[PDB]
RNA sequence: GCCUGGCGGCCGUAGCGCGGUGGUCCCACCUGACCCCAUGCCGAACUCAGAAGUGAAACGCCGUAGCGCCGAUGGUAGUGUGGGGUCUCCCCAUGCGAGAGUAGGGAACUGCCAGGCA
RNA sequence: ACUUACCAACCCGAUGCAAACUGCGAAUACCGGAGAAUGUUAUCACGGGAGACACACGGCGGGUGCUAACGUCCGUCGUGAAGAGGGAAACAACCCAGACCGCCAGCUAAGGUCCCAAAGUCAUGGUUAAGUGGGAAACGAUGUGGGAAGGCCCAGAC
RNA sequence: UCCUCCUAAAGAGUAACGGAGGAGCACGAAGGUUGGCUAAUCCUGGUCGGACAUCAGGAGGUUAGUGCAAUGGCAUAAGCC
RNA sequence: GCUCAACGGAUAAAAGGUACUCCGGGGAUAACAGGCUGAUACCGCCCAAGAGUUCAUAUCGACGGCGGUGUUUGGCACCU
């Protein structure tokens, strides 16, 4: 199973970040969307979330689900997270390779001020 | 303030160290030593522990 | 003589024989020879008793030996001192408690089961009794 | 042919539940991870679990495999 | 068709049960349905000669306790290991 | 309110199996690959650019107990203390009291956020 | 390729066994925290002086032995050692009990009350006739007291 | 002399010429980290090819593996690249 | 830089005989005898397959079972 293989790739860094107790920026890449949400150190409650399924992001994009869309989402999460006093997170790539548009999303979150 | 009265009725010679400690907890020194104590479940547990060698009266 | 085909360790500790038994109902057959005494049973006593039964109720019937030895008993030879290791495995016993159905029998009348179980209970060291297959 | 055994290694639980510890204190000297490390507990190289912060020892059972964690409550 | 006169056990545990079997009785319980389980003591000899029949384990029994009647069925009997006597009987309501 | 996605609590009353259903959005399969990147061969996987087509598989949801799972009451085993016997084993008073089995329960419950529909 | 009273893997149902098996799991013990009463600080640390490092039996849990030994080796508790007194005839270690001294005073524990020998030849209801009591098993037997049933039976049973 | 299990009485420790086994090393990668992956065995199909060498699919679930004993661990892998 | 492996390592460096023997000790520890035990030994009994022309029990009694004795071979190391 592809989804289950991804989750067991995620698990080590997930449990390590729950062990350190850092607020994590969980990404989620789908073939036509990217999702990004900032989660509290208790793991239960979210703080900030942006994604391409929001029409505030989706209307200003050509196609949700490429590197431009993901850069838009990273910029959005960094902006909202700085508006809510969150400065220093840890990036949870959530089982994907840090390569494509998760790299675009995280680089875009680092340009717009979010410290990781 | 019920003050149950406790009497030692057997010797404490061949006894376990826990039971001699309990008789020292109750304050009993020799056979036929009537000693009055408060009636609380801690004291009652001590009387229960050595009930074969204390006659209690209330 | 009965003996396990292949053990895991050759010498077992003595240990004790306490409490009651597990095999208690006549399970497979219809009549049963149930232990009352404690004791232990060598493989020679089980074989002796089984030959007494098989002779007694001739080659009709069907007999189940519900106990199996599987416990090795070691002895030291004669004129050997104490110490210098554990002895050697001489025979194999089954440990019996009160309640074990030692044997079962089916396919005979009850009066032959009485007869074979009398004939074979005189080859065993434990006090024994006769039971039937009770329904629940 | 026999007659040998190793020296006894003195494993086990050194600090039990609710027992106040200093930082650095060994909680369970053990052999695999029979007990796993929880919050404020570290696992040493020989799977010795030691108190990484001060507090109270908390034995718990977590996760999908029913593992036996050992946390430390800050106290 | 069997009527088994019973009493209610005011005492239980291994002390009280072993005291109850030396007095030629044995404990039992009636559970099942929606009601609470009912601890019951039974005379021994009546139930032993009664269960020598086969119909004891198949037919609906009637247990008379405190002048009532509970139509039960004999669920499961603990027997003594090496003696012809009974330890305990579970009766499911019917 | 209903549905879907993410991250958790919880860790089988939560999992399996059999049957039914879902795609506007979401998700999955999918379409293509010269590029970013990749295969000890292969765009199968990973990755990228997309959205024609289908919900077949997958996944979710709804049923169904064939099984797994939970599980009393009672009794039994054991046992701390004191006493007793016919004493390699048991009994008595007393305190604790299972495992297995039975009746039964049972196809989860829930928090935060986000999107679609009414 | 054709037949077969023989054996039998795996799977399923039922039955047991395990110190070096565990999908379960006590009592107890141990560690930690709080609280009351009691205890001549009984606790810990430091310093002066040791002695001792042959243990024995008895209960409980075991290894070894033959579930042999007044055997041997452990764990734990008691006593002896180093503890007299009363009891078990006599009997370190078993049961009761811990001796500062005195008394021709009382009450008791274990154990006992016919005589040696202190105290019931006590009271009520049973049992055994074997001197059982006051050694010893498998097994044998119309010994004898009790209990629950059952077959036949004054259309006459044994 | 040292390691592992049992004895060992559910904390630790615990004896016997008690029951069973091992060590007196290996490794510059078999260490560090990052990224990824998941076994045994059996069934079916398939050139030489066979009970068993490779391929493909299914069942299965870690019965596998862990440089070397045994025990405890290990999927977030401590296993494999 | 040590199989100092007798692994808390006496030396850098070490095998035997003694019935020609000797001294200090020990019943802490053997040989005899006693004691405890009874595996073994001896004696007895229980079941009865069978042998005995038939017929288990005149006489024997397989496979097994339960005791007694303290007569063997032992075990222990309590007395010396």
């Amino acid at each position: 199973d592809k989804k289950s293989a991804r989750i067991r790739r995620a698990t080590r860094a997930r449990r390590k970040l729950q062990e350190l107790g850092a607020t994590r920026l969980v990404v989620h890449r789908t073939p036509r969307h990217i999702y990004a949400q900032v989660i509290a150190p208790n793991g239960s409650e979210v703080l900030v979330a942006a994604s391409t399924v929001e029409k505030a992001i989706a209307e200003q994009l050509k196609y949700t689900g490429n590197k431009d869309a993901a850069a838009a989402v990273g910029k959005a999460v960094a902006e909202r997270a700085l508006e809510k006093g969150i400065k220093d997170v840890s990036f949870d790539r959530s089982g994907f390779q840090y390569h494509g548009r998760v790299q675009a999303l995280a680089d875009a979150a680092r340009e717009a001020g979010l410290q990781f | 303030a019920k003050t149950i009265k406790i009497t030692q009725t057997r010797s404490a010679i061949g006894r376990l160290p826990k039971h001699k400690a309990t008789l020292l907890g109750l304050g009993l020194r020799r056979i036929g030593h009537t000693v009055e104590r408060e009636d609380t479940p801690a004291i009652r547990g001590m009387i229960n522990a050595v009930s074969f060698m204390v006659k209690v009266e209330e | 003589m009965l003996q396990p085909k292949r053990t895991k360790f050759r010498k077992m500790h003595k240990g004790r024989n306490r409490g009651l038994a597990q095999g208690t109902d006549v399970s497979f057959g219809s009549f049963g020879l149930k232990a009352v005494g404690r004791g232990r049973l060598t493989a020679r006593q089980i074989e002796a008793a089984r030959r007494a039964m098989t002779r007694a109720v001739k080659r009709q019937g069907k007999i189940w030996i519900r106990v199996f030895p599987d416990k090795p008993i070691t002895e030291k030879p004669l004129a050997v001192r104490m110490g210098k290791g554990k002895g050697n495995v001489e025979y194999w016993v089954a440990l019996i408690q009160p309640g074990k159905v030692l044997y079962e029998m089916d396919g005979v009348p009850e009066e032959l089961a009485r007869e074979a179980f009398k004939l074979a209970a005189a080859k065993l060291p434990i006090k024994t009794t006769f039971v039937t297959k009770t329904v629940m | 042919r026999n007659g040998r055994d190793s020296e006894a290694k003195r494993l086990g639980v050194k600090r039990f539940g609710g027992e106040s510890v200093l930082a650095g204190s060994i909680i369970v000297r053990q052999r695999g991870t029979k007990f796993h490390a929880g919050a404020n507990v570290g696992c040493g190289r020989d799977h010795t679990l030691f108190a990484k912060a001060d507090g109270k020892v908390k034995f718990e059972v977590k996760g999908p495999k029913n593992r036996k964690f050992i946390s430390i409550e800050a106290e | 068709m069997f009527t088994i006169n019973a009493e209610v056990r005011k005492e239980q545990g291994k002390g009280a049960s072993r005291r109850l079997r030396a007095a030629n009785k044995f404990p039992a319980i009636i559970y099942g349905g929606k009601e609470a389980p009912l601890a019951i003591e039974l005379d021994h000899d009546k139930v032993m000669n009664m269960q020598a029949k086969a119909e004891f384990y198949s037919e609906v029994l009637t247990i008379v306790v405190d002048g009532k009647e509970i139509k039960v069925k004999a669920q499961d009997v603990q027997r003594h290991p090496y003696k012809p006597k009974l330890q305990h009987i579970d009766f499911v309501r019917a």
